C-alpha cells in the first residue's frame, strides 16, 4: 500500500500536464477517489489502512483543488456546458459524504489521518470560494 | 541439371520422370520434395496402375515421417486402397450376379478413374447394388456414428448373403455366413459402435428359428470371435428375461433354453475359456441362473423332454458345486 | 563459507585484489560462478536451489557496503577505470563474456510462469529487487547511471513487459505477491521520474499511456485499480 | 544455376537441429499438450537425424559442376544469421574433412558461426574449438531428446506412443 500510494501520488502529480483532455484527468481523479473511499470505509480494515489512505487522500484532493481552480479559468475553445460537465455536484457530495465518514471513523489517536483529511477538507473548499462571479448551485453547495 | 530436367519433363512418361525425381531426391537428402512431387503426380486400367504407383511412391515418401499433411495423405491413399479393394470384390460379386453386369464394370472404372466423395459414393452405389459392408467401412473411418444405420447395414449384409446362399446346401450357407460374419467382426471388434451385439444376436437367432438350424451355432461363433463367456451369458440371460413373445409364437421357447444350456455345458467342459481369476464368481452366478431356470421349468406343465432337461440342469448344478 | 566470509567489511578490497591479479584467474573464477547459476535429482535441484540463494545473498550484502568491492568485479564492471564510466555490452558482443548482468537478464526474461517462480518464496529478493537495486545504486552513486537504465529500456524493454503482468497471482504466499509488487513499484517510480527529467517523450508517452488508458482498445477496470483490489484488508 | 531455383520449397536445413530441441524441450520438459500436437509433425519429419546423428550421404564430381567455382560463384547457403563471404580455406575443409565425421562446407560455417557466437561467451574456448564442442553438445541433446521421448512411452496418447514404439521396435 505504501509503495502503491507513493508511486501513484508522485507520478500523477509529477506529470507536466501533458494530458490533453482535462475532463479525463478529472474523470481519473473521480474514479480514484471513489474506489479509495469504498475500501477505507470497511469495518475489517484496522488502523493499518488508517494513515496510508490518509496520505493518499491529502494528496489527491490537493491536486483536485488545483484542477478546479483551473476549471474556473479555461473557457471552451475546441455550447456552454463543457466546463462543469465532468465535475459533478453529486460527485462533489459523494466525495464529501465519504470524507465525513472517514473523519467519524478516525479516532483521536490517528491525528495524522485527521491531519491529512482536514487539509484535504479545505482544499475541497477553496473550490467553493468565488474568485470570479456554478453561480447559484455553488451558493447552495455551502448551504 | 538432373533435378531441373526431371522437374521440367514431369511438368510437361510423366510417371517415370517423377519416380526418377523422387529417387534422386531421397538419395540427395530431399525426401520431402520427393513426396511433394509424388503427390502432385498422384493428383494430376492405366489409372489403376497410376493409383498403385501413387500408393507405392507415397509409401516411399513417408517411411517414418509423421508430417501431419503427408501422413494424412498416406492414410487417404490407404483409404483409397480401401476403396479400390472393396470396389473390386463387390464388383466381382454383382457382376457374376447380373449376367456379368456391364454397369458394374462401368462403375468400377469410374471409381478407379477418380477419387469419390462419401455422399456420392453412398448414394450411387447403394441404389443399384447396396454395398452395406463398404458403407459400414466408410462410416467407421470417418467417425460417423449412427446406430440405426449400422444395424440396417449389418442386416442387409446377412440378407444378401442368404439370398446368394439359397442355392447352396444348408450346411454350406451356414459356413459361408459364419466366415463372413467372423471376418467383418474382426475388423470392427475394437469398436462397439460398429458392432451392435444385442441386435445382431437377436436377429441371427430369429433367422435360426426360421431356418431350423443348430442351437449352439451362435454360441460357438461368439466364442470364436473372442467374446467373453461371462458377457455372452449375460446377453443370453437378458434376451430370455425380456420375455419376447416372438419365441413363444415360433413354438420354440425351449429351443432358446437349450441353446443357453449348450453354452453353459461348453463352458463347464473346458473351464479355461473363462479367465482363472474370475472362475469362482462365475460359477456362483451359474449356480443362481440354474436355480431360476429350474424354478420356471417347474412352473410349466410337465413333459418328457422338459423332465430330461430338468435332470440335465441338476447334474450341471452338482458338477458346478463340485468345481467351486 | 563464502557467505560467512562476507560477514565482515573491509575484506572486500583484499578479496577483489586476489581475484583480479591474473587474467586467467579473474575470468575462470567469475565465469565459473555464472555457469553454476545456470541450473537423487530431487536433491540435485534442491541443492541447485540453495546454491542460487547463497550466491544471491552474497551479491546483496557485498553491494551495500562498498564500491568498488567484490560486486564490481563480478557484475562485468571494470575496476581499472572508475565504475561510473563502464560501457556494458551484450553477452558475446565485442568479446564481452556473458556476465552476471546477462545471466540475471536471462533469468527474468523467461516469462516466469515456471513452478519455481521467484526464489523469494521463503526468503528475500524475487531477484527483481536485486536488479532493481543494482539499477538503483547505479543512479544513486552515479556509477554507470545512464548505462543501466538505457540498456534496460532499449535492449530488453524490461519494465513495459514486466508491468503488463499487473497483479502476480501467488496465493501460495500473499506475502510474496505483495512483496513482488512492492519492490516493483519503488522501481517504476524512480524510472519514470528520471526519464521525465530528461526529454524522452516517445518513451514516456508509451509508458504512461499504457498504465492509465484503461479504456478498452486494440467496464474494464484500470490496471492501477486492479492492483488495489488484489490487496484485501 | 537456373536449375536449383525451380526447386520451389523445402522446410529448413540446420534450423531443425535447434527447432527440434526447443520443440522437444517444450513437449517433454515443459509438458505442453499443444506442443505434442505439433510434435506429431516434428518427431518424424526429422527421423533421419535421430537415426543417424551427424549423418552422411554421397558427393561426386558432377556436383562440382553445379557449384562451378565456390570463389567465383558463391555457394548457396540456404540459411545464415551473420553474413560472411567464405574463403579458400573452407573449400579445402569441404573436400577433406567431409570425408570424415562429415559435416560439410555449408555446415562447417553454420558450425563456426554458432561457435563465433559463443567464442568469448563460453569460458576459455576459441572459435574452432567451440564448434567442436557444440557439435557434440547438439547430439547429446539430440540423444537426450530421444531418451526422454521413450521414457514417457509406457495418459491418452500413451496408447498412440506405445503402439508406434512397438512397430519401431518390431532397425535394430
Amino acid at each position: 500500500l505504501e509503495s502503491w500510494r507513493q508511486l501513484v501520488e508522485i507520478i500523477l502529480t509529477a506529470c507536466p500536464q501533458d494530458l490533453i483532455p482535462t475532463e479525463h484527468r478529472q474523470l481519473i481523479i473521480r474514479d480514484l477517489l471513489q474506489d479509495l473511499h469504498v475500501k477505507i470505509l470497511d469495518d475489517d480494515a484496522a488502523q493499518e489502512l488508517m494513515p496510508i489512505v490518509a496520505g493518499a487522500v491529502f494528496t489527491l484532493t490537493a491536486h483536485l483543488s488545483q484542477s478546479v481552480r483551473t476549471e474556473l479559468k479555461q473557457p471552451m475553445t475546441a455550447n456552454i456546458s463543457a466546463g462543469f460537465a465532468s465535475i459533478g455536484d453529486s460527485s462533489l457530495h459523494m466525495i464529501l459524504r465519504n470524507l465525513l465518514e472517514f473523519i467519524l471513523k478516525t479516532g483521536g489517536g490517528f491525528q495524522r489521518v485527521r491531519a491529512h483529511l482536514y487539509g484535504s477538507l479545505l482544499y475541497y473548499l477553496q473550490i467553493a470560494q468565488r474568485p470570479d462571479e456554478p453561480e447559484d448551485v455553488f451558493s447552495k453547495l455551502q448551504r | 541439371f538432373l533435378e531441373p530436367h526431371l522437374v521440367r519433363m514431369a511438368k510437361l512418361n510423366k510417371v517415370r520422370y517423377m519416380d526418377l525425381l523422387w529417387r534422386y531426391y531421397e538419395k540427395n537428402r530431399n525426401f520431402s520434395n520427393a513426396a511433394r512431387v509424388v503427390a502432385k503426380l498422384a493428383d494430376m486400367k492405366q489409372r489403376l496402375e497410376y493409383i498403385s504407383r501413387a500408393i507405392l511412391s507415397a509409401k516411399s515418401s513417408t517411411t517414418m515421417s509423421t508430417l501431419a499433411a503427408d501422413g494424412e495423405f498416406l492414410h487417404e491413399l490407404e483409404e483409397k486402397l480401401e476403396v479400390a479393394r472393396i470396389q473390386l470384390q463387390i464388383q466381382e460379386t454383382l457382376t457374376r450376379q447380373y449376367s456379368h453386369h456391364s454397369t458394374v464394370g462401368d462403375a468400377v472404372s469410374q471409381l478407379d478413374s477418380q477419387l469419390m466423395d462419401i455422399t456420392k459414393m453412398f448414394g450411387q452405389y447403394a441404389d443399384p447394388f447396396r454395398l452395406s459392408e463398404c458403407k459400414l467401412a466408410i462410416i467407421h473411418c470417418a467417425g460417423h456414428s449412427d446406430p440405426i444405420l449400422v444395424q440396417t447395414l449389418w442386416q442387409d449384409i446377412i440378407d444378401k448373403e442368404l439370398s446368394d446362399s439359397m442355392g447352396n446346401s444348408s450346411v454350406d450357407r451356414m459356413q459361408s455366413l459364419h466366415l463372413k460374419i467372423t471376418s467383418l467382426g474382426k475388423i470392427y471388434a475394437s469398436t462397439p459402435r460398429y458392432f451392435p451385439l444385442e441386435f445382431l444376436v437377436k436377429y441371427l437367432e430369429q433367422q435360426v428359428c426360421n431356418f431350423s438350424w443348430d442351437a449352439g451355432f451362435v454360441t460357438y461363433t461368439m466364442q470364436e470371435i473372442n467374446v467373453p463367456v461371462p458377457k455372452l451369458l449375460e446377453v443370453y440371460d437378458h434376451l430370455f428375461k425380456a420375455r419376447d413373445p416372438w419365441w413363444s409364437r415360433m413354438k420354440k421357447p425351449l429351443h432358446l433354453l437349450e441353446s443357453i444350456y449348450i453354452l453353459l455345458s461348453g463352458y463347464v467342459q473346458e473351464p479355461s475359456k473363462v479367465p482363472s481369476y474370475e472362475r469362482r464368481r462365475f460359477t456362483t452366478l451359474c449356480l443362481d441362473a440354474i436355480s431360476c431356470y429350474l424354478v420356471e421349468l417347474q412352473s410349466m406343465d410337465p413333459a418328457p423332454a422338459l423332465l430330461n432337461t430338468v435332470s440335465n440342469f441338476k447334474s450341471l448344478q452338482a458338477k458346478l458345486e463340485r468345481l467351486s | 563459507i563464502l557467505c560467512s566470509i562476507s560477514c565482515n567489511s573491509k575484506i572486500q578490497e583484499k578479496i577483489v585484489g586476489d581475484f583480479t591479479q591474473d587474467q586467467n584467474v579473474s575470468q575462470k573464477l567469475m565465469v565459473g560462478f555464472v555457469s553454476c547459476l545456470d541450473s537423487d535429482q530431487v536433491k540435485q535441484t534442491n541443492i541447485r536451489y540453495m546454491t542460487k540463494i547463497h550466491i544471491l545473498n552474497l551479491l546483496i550484502t557485498s553491494l551495500e557496503m562498498k564500491a568498488p568491492n567484490l560486486a564490481m568485479f563480478l557484475l562485468g564492471y571494470e575496476l581499472k577505470k572508475p565504475v561510473s564510466t563502464t560501457n556494458l555490452q551484450d553477452s558475446g558482443v565485442l568479446g564481452c563474456p556473458r556476465t552476471c548482468l546477462h545471466s540475471i537478464l536471462d533469468i527474468l526474461r523467461k516469462g516466469t510462469d515456471v513452478r519455481a517462480g521467484p526464489v523469494a518464496v521463503w526468503d528475500t529478493p524475487h531477484l527483481a529487487e536485486l536488479c532493481y537495486q543494482v539499477i538503483y545504486q547505479l543512479c544513486a552513486c552515479a556509477d554507470t547511471s545512464g548505462p543501466t537504465m538505457r540498456y534496460l529500456r532499449t535492449s530488453q524493454d524490461f519494465l513495459f513487459s514486466q508491468l503488463q503482468h499487473l497483479p502476480f497471482s501467488v496465493e501460495e504466499s500473499e506475502i510474496s505477491a505483495m512483496n513482488q509488487m512492492s519492490w516493483l513499484m519503488k522501481t517504476a517510480t524512480i524510472e519514470l521520474r528520471i526519464t521525465s527529467l530528461n526529454r524522452q517523450r516517445s518513451h514516456t508517452q508509451r509508458l504512461l499511456h499504457l498504465l492509465l488508458d484503461d479504456m478498452p482498445t486494440r467496464k474494464v477496470r484500470r490496471k492501477i485499480l486492479r492492483i488495489l483490489d488484489s490487496i484485501q484488508f | 544455376m537456373a536449375a536449383q531455383l525451380a526447386l520451389n520449397s523445402e522446410a529448413s536445413l540446420w534450423g531443425p537441429y535447434r527447432e527440434i530441441w526447443q520443440t522437444v524441450l517444450s513437449a517433454l520438459i515443459k509438458r505442453q499438450p499443444e506442443a505434442v500436437h505439433s510434435l506429431d509433425i516434428v518427431l518424424k519429419k526429422y527421423k533421419p537425424d535421430f537415426i543417424s546423428l551427424f549423418k552422411n550421404p554421397p558427393k561426386s564430381a558432377q556436383q562440382h559442376e553445379r557449384v562451378q567455382k565456390a570463389s567465383t560463384e558463391g555457394i548457396p547457403i540456404k540459411g545464415t544469421q551473420r553474413t560472411r563471404i567464405l574463403e579458400e580455406q573452407l573449400i579445402k575443409e569441404a573436400f577433406i574433412l567431409s570425408d570424415l565425421y562429415n559435416i560439410g562446407e555449408i555446415a562447417a560455417v553454420e558450425l563456426l558461426l554458432i561457435g563465433e557466437q559463443q567464442q568469448p561467451t563460453f569460458h576459455g574456448l576459441t572459435r574452432g574449438l567451440v564448434a567442436i564442442l557444440l557439435y557434440w553438445d547438439g547430439k547429446s541433446c539430440m540423444a537426450e531428446s530421444l531418451l526422454h521421448l521413450i521414457q514417457a512411452r509406457k495418459p491418452e496418447v500413451v496408447s498412440m506412443v506405445t503402439r508406434f514404439t512397438d512397430d519401431l521396435m518390431e532397425l535394430t
